[PDB]
């Protein structure tokens, strides 16, 4: 269960308050997946990370009963001075799992990344794909009700990609997916409901071509002021 | 399990000790040699400057006791000025796992500080024992006391400083310019007695120059105090601060994410 | 001095149970 | 752990108890002060002499002869905190006179003053 | 001084607990 | 002296205009 | 064009740049800069007037405080912002035209044109008080600052380049810039310290330099001994070899 | 003083052991 009520998030600016959000008061549908598509810098970004609470809200509160995963990708969430291992071992123990389990993930995400050599290096040294090959591992780690992608899956190699769908598909059936995604045909594959958030307000679509066609629909009501 | 916000405080509180414990030591536990080696680097200048004048001065205590009783405990207050005001840039990135408020990045770097200078302060002690001074406190507990209003007098500060330099990463620099003279007039290289009294006054507006006469009269026996010290002033500015600090940090709680 | 000693103890109480509350709504605010 | 737990806890009870003390229970104490040297007829060592001598123990035996310092300090019943205990050490006795008689020393002049 | 030493034992015994717990803390996740 | 007094209380009730409104803010705030 | 040309243009624009970022964005800086003077002056005469006088009765604190002043505002200056050069221009080094040492000498050649505007105006409005403000020997006056000045300059030259890494050692320099203002006859004549201190106190070249202009100002101004221009002169000449040589050594890694 | 100078010479003897085994691991 999602419920989000009176949710109000800006943030000052120089020629006043930008608002972006203003007293959203939504019920979301359970064990249906999820594709968030809106214009971009309207809010789909604020809305993902005050889902994943990053940023609590300044009025309102969201109210859940699920789990639902941090960003994934998330390079810059992890310190570069330590390792990738020790970055590892801190989110685990951030969570206060069990010694033995929290070996096994380590395990786990140094098989999923085969880095090597570099895995125990510190990551300022590292190149994107790298801390993007963790980060996808790590977050495949946890079991979790629903998982958070800001379009991470297109990005990165073939073979990369190949063992991220492997691993994907083997978390589908048992965890529930939210996307946020520039290429259509993802939100039409991996999704079963559509909601599209413009101009702070979103609007819930049981079906997902037409909520695309209402993305272009409004993309064109955009492109057809003078 | 529910997980109640005290456990998740323990668990964040712990993990951010490891990561900040792994950094604050250096790589391969170099920085533990620079952390005994300063007290003593300290107490051999300031001793080859100054051993016959504290002697003429008082002759009732020997210099290094005298020395090491007002040099660690403001040692302890730098580090829990200074380490602890540049507490939110190191871990900026780290703001977004939904428990790693800023406060925690802050209670670690004061308990590692804390713990740091209490086993630098338990070495000293035992060495001074080794070599025959005089090394064990009559009143104890004052002592103790004394020593947690310094404690948490430096902790607020620190997190005051850190909250108020925030959006200015600078005037850090002039955090510690100003620290220094502040070692230099709060009497832990000299006995205050021989200060002229027409400077007195404004001197005893440093609260950290009570605090270090309050734990060295407990240490000794038959140690002197001047007119006008007292544990009110400090515990006041002590608990102002604390209070400013804890206001300001509930103000721009939002404003220290990025 | 019973009314200066009244007004000091006031004082500081008052900054006490602020400062306590003001911790008590900062380890409150963990909300996982 | 609510805020009106906290605010009973922390504000109300312990001015209450202050209250309920310093004015319905508190005793009393007047000070009278003076101000004294010592010189040769025709001087830092007879006023240290001086300041030792008035907080010393053989003045307590003498003046509690005298002037009958214990069973006058007993008198206040209402005020337990102030009130000399009967029955009481005498090592309390003589820290109780030392906290009652306060001895300071103007080294400028010299000037012992005694209240 | 029997209740004071006993009350300054209290407070050094538990300081070093506290210390103590932290470095084998840190030492049984370092191996 | 009228003009002398008359600024440390205007000094001094700043201060405390300055303190109270921001303690108030805190108190809005939670 | 010629090598020599192309430095005119490329140290008039880093100068331009770093005396537009010196200052604030409405000119704050020069502010800071007159002030800064003032507020020592007015800390330590209300401190030591009267003591200064009990001295020697012949200098007036003010002036005294001055001559012993601006040179190490100058000095502490040119090592304090000589070093940070490197890192404000990461960036900048991509138009092939640019060199880290371009950046050093302009921003040396600001710190001396602030620092000599900031000593001309104090002379005047020392004048205008009514006190000495006339150097008795100019020149030797001239030869001492020139010296001050090149030892400065290459010391920050020199951890302009050891501290390229390791940027937590450029704080470190800071602070021990603070007790350097203390020991160098900045505040209190030198004559009255206890004799057996002095040789610890001479190996201080700033020192040195600090008594000669001194001197050089001042009618009828007594030095000690060993207070001589070849030890400040000698390590002047021997920083700015290292520095040059370690520049030279150390300059490809110098990049973006 | 036999005792007292068995132990510090036993201090001495390990510190040194632990700064040339930190130095010696570290320049690898
Ligand atoms: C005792 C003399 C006079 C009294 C001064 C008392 C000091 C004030 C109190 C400390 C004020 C303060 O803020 O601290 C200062 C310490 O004072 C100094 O600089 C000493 C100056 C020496 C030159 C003097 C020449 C005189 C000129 C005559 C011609 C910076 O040190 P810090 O401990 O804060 O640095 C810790 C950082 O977090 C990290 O730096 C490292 C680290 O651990 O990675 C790296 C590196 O090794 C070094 O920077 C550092 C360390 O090891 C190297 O001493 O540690």
């Amino acid at each position: 269960m999602i419920e989000l009520r009176n949710l109000t998030k800006w943030y000052p600016t120089p020629h006043g308050r930008r608002y972006v959000f203003r007293n959203l008061n939504f019920r979301f549908p359970d064990d249906v997946s999820i594709g968030l598509i809106g214009r971009n810098g309207a809010g789909k970004s604020t809305l993902m990370r005050l889902l994943g609470g990053i940023e609590a809200p300044n009025e309102g509160e969201v109210v859940t009963d699920v789990s639902i995963s941090w960003p994934v990708g998330l390079s810059g969430g992890f310190q570069g001075s330590l390792t990738a291992r020790e970055n590892v071992k801190f989110v685990c123990r951030i969570y206060g799992t069990s010694h033995e389990d929290m070996l096994r993930k380590v395990r786990f995400v140094e098989e999923f990344a085969e880095i090597g050599e570099h895995f125990d290096l510190p990551m300022k040294t590292y190149s994107s794909g790298m801390r993007s090959r963790v980060a996808f591992g790590l977050s495949m780690a946890f079991d979790f009700d629903y998982y958070l992608i800001d379009e991470a899956m297109a990005v990165g190699d073939a073979q990369f990609r190949a063992k991220s769908r492997a691993v994907f598909d083997s978390r589908v059936g048992q965890a529930n997916m939210i996307l946020v995604s520039h290429n259509m045909n993802d939100i039409k594959e991996y999704c079963d409901v559509v909601v599209l958030v413009d101009q702070g307000q979103a609007t819930l679509y049981e079906d997902v071509e037409a909520g695309i066609a209402a993305y272009q629909g409004s993309l064109k009501k955009a492109a057809a002021k003078p | 399990v529910k997980r109640s916000p005290w456990q998740i405080q323990q668990a964040v509180l712990f993990a951010l000790f490891l990561r900040e414990l792994k950094t604050r030591l250096g790589g391969r536990w170099l920085g533990v040699f620079w952390v005994l080696l300063e007290p003593v680097a300290h107490i051999a200048v300031m001793t080859t400057l100054f051993s016959l004048a504290h002697r003429a001065a008082m002759p009732s205590i020997e210099y290094p006791v005298f020395l090491i009783t007002g040099l660690i405990p403001f040692f302890m207050f730098r580090g829990l000025v200074t380490r602890l005001m540049e507490a939110i840039d190191s871990n900026r990135g780290l703001f977004a796992y939904r428990q790693v408020k800023p406060i925690d990045t802050v209670i670690a770097r004061a308990m590692l500080e804390i713990s740091l200078q209490s086993i630098v302060y338990l070495i000293a002690l035992g060495t001074l024992g080794w070599l025959g001074f005089h090394f064990l406190p009559v009143r104890a507990l004052e002592l103790a006391g004394v020593s947690a209003v310094l404690i948490m007098l430096g902790a607020s500060l620190g997190l005051f400083f850190a909250v108020v330099t925030n959006e200015i990463p600078q005037a850090r620099a002039i955090v510690r310019i100003s620290l220094l003279p502040l070692y230099f007039v709060s009497g832990v290289i000299f006995p205050v007695h021989t200060i002229p009294p027409q400077y007195l006054p404004l001197l005893q507006l440093n609260p950290v120059l009570h605090l270090i006469e309050l734990s060295r009269a407990s240490f000794f026996p038959q140690y002197r105090v001047l007119q006008g010290i007292n544990l009110a002033y400090p515990a006041g500015f002590a608990l102002l601060s604390l209070f400013l600090a804890l206001m300001l940090y509930r103000l721009r709680r939002h404003q220290l994410a990025s | 001095r019973r009314w200066y000693n009244l007004a000091t103890l006031l004082v500081v109480c008052c900054l006490i149970y602020g400062v306590v509350s003001l911790v008590v709504a900062t380890i409150r605010d963990h909300q996982d | 752990l609510t805020a009106k737990r906290l605010q009973w806890a922390l504000v109300y009870l312990p001015m209450l108890v202050a209250t309920v003390y310093f004015l319905v229970f508190s005793a009393d104490r007047y000070v009278s002060e003076s101000v004294i040297t010592v010189r040769q007829t025709s001087s830092r060592e007879d006023t240290c002499y001086l300041q030792t001598y008035i907080h010393s123990m053989g003045l307590l035996q003498k003046l509690d002869q005298q002037l009958k310092l214990r069973e006058h300090f007993g008198t206040p019943l209402r005020d337990p905190l102030f009130r000399l205990w009967g029955g009481t050490s005498q090592e309390w006795f003589l820290e109780y006179y030392r906290s009652r008689v306060e001895v300071l020393m103007d080294d400028i002049c010299g000037l012992l003053t005694v209240r």
